[PDB]
């Protein structure tokens, strides 16, 4: 009666035989995957705390396009033959850290750090699209990402290093 | 690419291939709701606690995903996302003498600071239009410019300029029950219009 | 010894690779079972009936608790005034009246919508208008009064009089309240894993709720996705209805906010009235000064009476007033408590003062640096409450503020701008403040610690403070590196724990600091102390075969450590006694171009100067510095809660109530910290950082008005000595309407 | 004040309503995964390979892990001459070579069965005699000597030399191993659940396997179902296999082990061989005694050197002997490495103490408690290791207890029913024992102890101990309740932790009443002094105003406590300085009645005086008399294990090893505690009760052999001074062999045979 769902998930390929159209992608790589370092902040898109990178082969461009979105909205339902990626899925301390986890660790740009995978999967897909942005570009990748608790200035400075 | 169905606790959603299947499955339920980036349906059944058993989802169609550029305006499928109209204008902006492209920029203006990279990836042209939301921020653009909406049902077609009568009342729009938003064509803009 | 350099907080590159563990990251048990709250929709109403029917149709609904159920006691609150679940009658929007437990967070969100309540409403009170036109007051007024004010005003040359509001702020912690509950099935002990700045309390409140003795309950806290006060006290009514549900069902299980249940249940700072009267010479000089301050406190009395005195202890900013009165009193309301919030009443209390002080100025037609610099403080000054000013920087800070600033220059270019220039206008002010170090209430100014050593050399801090953000676990490492003589490396802070520091004060008052870190320096030396003879006895070893030798000598390798801060009692009754320790200094300037045609304004430039003493770390103290500072700006400039007229909370998420963005922050954006100040009353000479740049904020509000000024000098009444309301926030609406012109007309 | 009031073990309520939670019992998380052990199937081998292909194959299968695996070390154990897992040669049948991960306990044991592996067999060394044969030993020889044996074995009327061995034992704890690890997924950090007397070495153990600090690794242990020793040190062979599983998946893991593993990996008692010489008068008085003791140590050292040590520090008993020679060896063999159990070496060597007395007594024709009463030391006599014997009460206990069990009445009735009777026969024995009181370990001896006082009253206590059911908590309690002057209502102990008591030593020795009661009593002293203000401000307040007062005064609530044991370090190059802070002594009587044509026997009375000085806890200090000696009573006549002469275990479970069951034990069972004996030297008067009493069980081997001296003076022959040798357990085997008659000879076949 019911199709699968097939997606990938930092690699991986995740067969939900059983999907339910309700499922958002936030509950399922929390409460499914065991994948915690997308957060909870708002569940309405406005602070993009759940932020991850959807990769796709557009047929009309022809290419691989890569976005960002937010997991805490996007029905799982949408997602056949889409591949995530999170936060774990860029670099991690028991591996290597990638330079924009670097950078925003080392800018001082993380307090209690609870934004910090959202921000840097916005940065992430950025340079996936543009390796070498603007100043502007890098404002901009982050409308959507809300710090209670930096002031915003270390960030953009930490991540200036990307830019020329 | 085929039709695909998944079936939950309360909610049947059909994920549709073709342009005939969606057709088809809006006839064989009026009041489906189709959902593209979620953005008001997700906050509608989060926050307004409505229930809605049937999604038609249709964003695979390759008529509701195409980017025209014709002699009168640029024609978006009803399922393109707001980041892909915002590139395709910016693109046009960039190329075309300044008097052509006054709408194209005021559609850019209130893209600038509506939402974020996430939301306007994902948030669906029809989807805003459709929602019929009283402080939508492209409607009164698409009013104003008498942008031109391609409406198709199973069997019949018609293209309509945007005018006041499109919204009679509170989030309600000029379309039959099996009626489908196809495509949404920005007028280029002619001398002495501003 | 990295004491004085930047480290990066110790959990940055974790919370970068999202390997940091927060509440709701820690993973289920097979058997965990969720609750969600439900909370009453009327504002003051009776309880009829609970209809639970629809809820049990759901799939995988456990159970509905209600007072009923609980074990021991129904009455909580830190004054014990309020209900655990409400019984017969609700006093809010957002009190809670039970909860639904299901087998999934989903299930139990969509059990509890369906809960059905009836209602018969009662009469509610809900402005702070309403409070005072009832009589409808927490306790009794509060006063702090020095010199003689029926002399001042008969000597004034003129005199100032008005009304100020100042709305209230959600705290927008981006990790909402959680609590993990995990009951063990013995003695009625209980483990809880929570996002709370006061574990102490939580597991008071949990045991008393439970009848159970609080040696049974164990709270831990690892961090928190932020808390500025917020989860000071108002993270029990999560961890105790949670607790509940463990007790009840036997299961473990957890609940972590929606945003929309957090903004309206978990209360937010304190809305401020005040009414003014002040008395100056021609010159600007202040002779007397008479403010009566309300504040919206909302149906519990939680933390609203110290809040209350901490505003009237900063009713003065930088500012000596020979003859002033200054009055508080809490209005009891229809709305969600309010609560701690960043500033404690001291932000409130300075806008106070800063607005008045404007109008000073535009009265006498003088600029207000001059009248601001006239009126200051000097060293060794006492203030209305009697305590001397030692070490008072402010005047460093202004001077080298206004230099950095280039404040004078600019202040040119602003005229220029403002005479060139019909529907865009600038503004740009300078603001003083002054914040007192420690908890009002003298017996929360104590801090433990518990310190081990293992057999390896490497160490194993712990302290009664927790990490929101703030980076105290970084500089306790710090600390004790220092102290020990070791590197950071070797040392580590797990969580905190009330099995291994009990009784601890809340994480508060910007002291945490100060207080474990003198605790972690006590136990360190004891530890020193005991290890001195192995080093005597191999003077070229190693600190590992120091540790060992000790070992093996049956010497203990773990202490604890405890600090109280002398000197503190302040008296009402006397107007005497030191209430802080110290203060800390700060100067911030700042300027915003004005859209007079919409109300809209960018942010162009700020500079700060802050006294923080030596710092400990300069980079988590700048970052605590901007980060209070953009907190501020929000209040003040952008943030809005607003109600329906029942009482009815509208502004429930990030789409209705805007904080700061990436984008809000000022374009040229520079804090430096003040060279050469060492403060002799803390842990290394150095001063807290959290609550005292906060005020700073305003600033930005006050170089609005300026540019609102010259936007009315162009467009309106031309009276240049002309006074106008503005309250706060002061968001785009009224912005535009004060740009008084042809449109607004 | 409960201190010498009987109070339940506070835990025992829900212990009988199945409420009280050990390790496995802890809810699983939804990940949680599951450990299996592969071990080895040979005695000495080269490992040429491991193949996981039918494993694989198993549904729910995760990994093997192997030495491979380790980020951190494969060396482990006590002395550092362990492997986590075995590399390229295995070294004894238990020995652990991997393990299997699974998603249930069910699927990693199918897995694990599955796992084949290639050996190459190499030279094994399996009995005492093999490693004698072979000089594989560990370590060189441990001596204590005092006075002159060859102007001793002069003096002597009579010399008697003989050999004897004692079998180990296994722990049988109800309670197998288990560990849960939960991997935080920051810093290293882990949190481990633990059935283990030794958080400490757990800790420190997972730690270097991981390679990272010991400060990230939590180690918490409510409580052990049961531990004798054998929780130990080798609850880590579980332990940092679980850490390991837990590292390599990132998932919480758990494994208990099955009774057969337990039993196969875990190792048990030392099996002790005895050589021995005692010169005596005809008097029955020693002059000289030479020991050499051989201990069968297994695979790795682990605590067998102290366990040694402890054996030498026994082998006089309660006797005075001028003239005395002990020597050990550590015996390097390929079977799993023995342990801690019990009484730590003490009851072998205590066993063959007895077995030469009773032949002395024998070869003099004299009664046996006359001789040993002769020999007995007296107050403030010097051991051979020259500690003076203070408050040596073995000569009341003595007294008390022939009087009150009917000795001698009962002595008559026994040789009247031997001479009723001629294929039954009854045999009654009284033995005393003395048990040196401290780790001969001088660094062991030091506790802490961490209390918080909350400010509603209640007490938190947290000590460097483990419950594995001896009520050390109970005890704990009641210390606290009198030292504080509160009712045991407002005290609580949850369990013991490495974050709250580090660098503790583990539970043995039975010591952690004294040590644990009296860092609970420092700093109970402590909260005294910081309230002793307040009290006197408010002298007609309660607990709950003064606790109050001081919390809003802020004055700390929180403090620990530690103790160190004075003036202990004996040193065997000087053979001087205290090697015990004291001793515990005791004396039991037993008889038994042995049916000489099957071996089979009745336990039918015993009776036992114990001086645990001023008892804490009256019911739970008879109740570890009468657990202990019932333990020994299994060590010397039921317990038995039996190997392949290849060196792998046949006896892993309730069917081929028999402890005792609730038909074991003695018709008519009286324990006693000796009174008005207060002990000067530990916690409220009172003496270690854990290890002491079971060598008594011997009393019942004992009386067993004086049967069977009954069943040969019958119908074997009729030398009444013949010494036959009878190596423990006296298991119906060997009683049934030694009660040589014409069934044992087949003289009954009409054949020629060595009977009368
Ligand atoms: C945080 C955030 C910020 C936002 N800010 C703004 C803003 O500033 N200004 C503004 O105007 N909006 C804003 N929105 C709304 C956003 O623009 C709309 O939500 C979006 O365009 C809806 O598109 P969707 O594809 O996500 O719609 P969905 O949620 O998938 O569907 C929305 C509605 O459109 C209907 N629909 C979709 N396609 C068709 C079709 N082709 N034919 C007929 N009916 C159709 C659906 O049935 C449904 O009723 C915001 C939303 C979020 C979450
Ligand atoms: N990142 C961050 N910084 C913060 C907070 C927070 O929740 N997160 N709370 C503030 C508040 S309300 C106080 S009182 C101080 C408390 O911490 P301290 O005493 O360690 O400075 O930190 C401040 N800075
Ligand atoms: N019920 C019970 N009693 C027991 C044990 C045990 O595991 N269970 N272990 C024994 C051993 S081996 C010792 S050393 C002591 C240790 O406990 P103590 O130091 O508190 O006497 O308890 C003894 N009594
Ligand atoms: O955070 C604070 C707080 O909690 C309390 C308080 C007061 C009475 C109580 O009974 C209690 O539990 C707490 O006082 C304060 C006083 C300050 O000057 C500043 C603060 O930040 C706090
Ligand atoms: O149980 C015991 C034990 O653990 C150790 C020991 C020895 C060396 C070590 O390095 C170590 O960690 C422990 O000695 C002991 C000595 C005794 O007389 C009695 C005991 O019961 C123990
Ligand atoms: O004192 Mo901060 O928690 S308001
Ligand atoms: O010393 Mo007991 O653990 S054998
Ligand atoms: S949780 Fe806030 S945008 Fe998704
Ligand atoms: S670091 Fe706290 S919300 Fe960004």
């Amino acid at each position: 009666t019911a199709d699968e769902l097939v997606f990938f998930v930092n690699g991986k390929k995740v067969v939900e035989k059983n999907a339910d159209p309700e499922t958002t992608l936030l509950a399922y790589l929390r409460r499914k995957l065991g994948l915690r370092g997308t957060k909870l902040g708002c569940g309405e898109g406005g602070c993009g705390a759940c932020t991850v990178m959807l990769s796709k082969y557009d047929r009309l461009q022809d290419k691989i396009i890569h976005f960002s979105a937010n997991a805490c909205l996007a029905p799982i339902c949408t997602l056949h033959h889409v591949a995530v990626t999170t936060v774990e899925g860029i670099g991690s301390t028991k591996t290597r850290l990638h330079p924009v986890q670097e950078r925003i660790a080392k800018s001082h740009g993380s307090q209690c750090g609870f934004c910090t995978p959202g921000i840097v999967m916005s940065m992430y897909t950025l340079l996936r699209n543009q390796p070498e942005p603007t100043v502007e570009e890098i404002e901009d990748a982050f409308q959507g990402n809300l710090c209670r608790c930096t002031g915003y200035r270390p960030i953009l400075q930490g991540f200036r290093t990307f830019a020329k | 690419p085929k039709q695909l169905r998944f079936e939950g606790e309360r909610v049947t959603w059909i994920q549709a291939s073709t342009l005939k299947e969606l057709l088809d499955l809006k006839a064989q339920h009026p009041e489906a709701k189709l959902v593209v980036g979620n953005t008001e349906i997700g906050i509608e059944m989060k926050f307004k606690n409505q229930l809605f058993p049937m999604i038609i989802c249709p964003a695979w169609i390759p008529e509701l995903n195409a980017v025209e550029h014709g002699p009168e305006g640029i024609s978006f499928g009803a399922a393109c996302a707001l980041s892909s109209v915002e590139k395709t204008l910016l693109e046009a902006v960039a190329k075309l003498p300044t008097q052509k492209t006054e709408v194209f920029r005021g559609v850019l203006e209130q893209l600038r600071w509506f939402a974020g990279k996430q939301v306007k990836s994902v948030a669906s042209l029809g989807g805003n239009i459709i929602t019929a939301s009283p402080i939508s921020d492209l409607n009164p653009v698409f009013m104003a410019s008498g942008t031109k909406l391609t409406i198709v049902s199973r069997g019949t077609r018609r293209t309509v300029p945007m005018d006041h009568t499109f919204f009679p009342s509170y989030r309600k729009t000029l379309l039959g029950p099996e009626e489908i938003l196809l495509s949404i064509e920005i007028p280029y803009s002619r001398e002495d219009e501003f | 010894d990295t004491v004085g350099r930047p480290l990066p907080h110790l959990a940055a590159a974790m919370q970068a690779s999202g390997e940091a563990v927060y509440c709701d990251d820690i993973p289920r048990y097979e058997n965990e079972l969720f609750l969600r709250l439900v909370t009453s929709t009327r504002a003051h109403a009776k309880i009829k009936s609970i209809d639970v029917s629809e809820a049990q149709k759901v799939p995988g609904f456990v159970c509905f608790l209600s007072a009923d159920d609980i074990p021991g006691s129904n009455e909580t609150g830190l004054f014990n005034d309020e209900t655990v679940f409400a019984k017969d009658t609700v006093t809010c929007v957002g009190h809670i009246i039970g909860a639904v437990v299901a087998d999934t967070p989903e299930h139990a969100e969509r059990a509890a919508h369906v809960v059905k309540v009836t209602y018969e409403d009662l009469p509610a009170i809900i402005t702070i208008e309403d409070a005072i036109k009832n009589n409808s007051f927490y306790g009794s007024e509060l006063k702090i009064e020095k010199g003689d004010l029926k002399k001042g005003f008969s000597e004034a040359d003129n005199v100032v009089s008005g009304e100020l509001y100042i709305g209230g702020q959600d705290h927008f912690y981006l990790e909402t309240h959680c609590t993990i509950a995990i009951p063990k099935g013995e003695e009625g002990e209980m483990e809880l894993f929570v996002s709370t700045q006061n574990a102490m309390k939580t597991q008071s409140f949990v045991a008393k709720m439970l009848g159970v003795p609080v040696n049974r309950i164990l709270v831990r806290v690892k961090r928190m996705g932020g808390g500025f006060g917020g989860k000071e006290t108002r993270s029990t009514l999560v961890s105790v209805a949670v607790a509940l549900a463990a007790y009840k069902t036997g299961h473990p299980v957890r609940c972590m906010l929606d945003r929309n249940e957090d903004m309206l249940i978990t209360g937010g700072r304190h809305p401020f009235l005040a009414r003014y009267k002040v008395g100056f010479m021609k010159t600007g000089t202040i002779v007397a000064l008479e403010v009566d301050h309300y504040s919206n406190a909302g149906n519990s009395r939680d933390l609203s009476h110290s809040i209350m005195e901490r505003a009237l202890f900063h009713m003065d900013n930088c500012y000596k007033i020979p003859n002033i009165r200054g009055t508080g009193r809490l209005c009891k309301t229809n709305l969600s408590s309010n609560t701690a919030f960043r500033g404690f009443g001291g932000p409130q209390a300075l806008f106070i003062a800063e607005n008045w002080m404007s109008e000073v100025a535009v009265t006498c037609g003088l600029p207000a640096e001059e009248v601001r610099w006239k009126n200051m403080y000097k060293e060794g000054d006492l203030t209305h409450f009697n305590q001397r000013l030692e070490g008072f920087s402010v005047p460093r800070c202004w001077d080298e503020c206004l230099k950095s600033s280039q404040y004078y220059a600019r202040k040119s270019e602003v005229d220029k701008f403002n005479k060139e220039n019909c529907w865009k206008k600038r503004g740009l002010c300078i603001i003083p403040t002054k914040f007192g170090i420690s908890f009002t209430v003298p017996f929360l100014n104590q801090a433990g610690a518990l310190i081990h050593v293992y057999t390896d050399g490497s160490v194993l801090v712990s302290h009664g403070g927790t990490e929101m953000g703030q980076g105290l676990h970084t500089k306790m490492v710090q600390v004790a590196s220092k102290a020990l003589k070791i590197p950071i490396s070797k040392i580590y802070i797990s969580e905190t724990s009330t099995n291994t520091v009990p009784n601890s004060s809340p994480t508060a008052a910007s002291v945490s600091t100060d207080i474990y870190g003198q605790a972690v320096y006590e136990a360190c030396q004891t530890i020193l102390k005991r290890l001195e003879p192995f080093k005597k006895k191999n003077p070229d070893g190693s600190w590992e075969d120091w540790v060992m030798a000790a070992y093996q000598d049956r010497v203990s390798l773990s202490t604890t450590g405890f600090y109280r801060t002398p000197n503190l009692g302040y008296s009402f009754e006397t107007n005497s006694g030191n209430a802080f320790h110290y203060f800390t200094y700060g100067v911030a300037c700042s300027e915003v171009e004005i859209d007079c045609l919409t109300g809209d304004h960018k942010n162009l430039r700020t500079d700060i100067v802050m006294d923080v003493g030596s710092s400990l770390n300069p980079a988590i103290d700048i970052g605590q510095v901007e980060g209070a500072f953009v907190q501020g700006l929000g209040l003040f400039t952008l943030e809005e809660l607003h109600y329906s007229p029942e009482g009815s909370l509208h502004t429930r998420g990030p789409s209705t109530y805007k904080i700061p963005a990436f984008g809000s922050i000022p374009t040229e954006f520079r804090v430096s910290l003040l060279r050469d100040c060492p403060n002799k009353k803390a842990i290394y000479a150095s001063k807290a950082v959290g609550e005292p740049p906060l005020f700073l904020g305003a600033s930005v509000f006050f170089a609005i008005k300026d540019a609102i000024r010259a936007a009315r000098a162009q467009h309106t009444n031309n009276n240049t000595k002309e006074l106008f309301r503005l309250d706060s926030p002061a968001t785009p609406e009224k912005i535009r309407n004060a740009c008084v012109d042809k449109f607004t007309t």
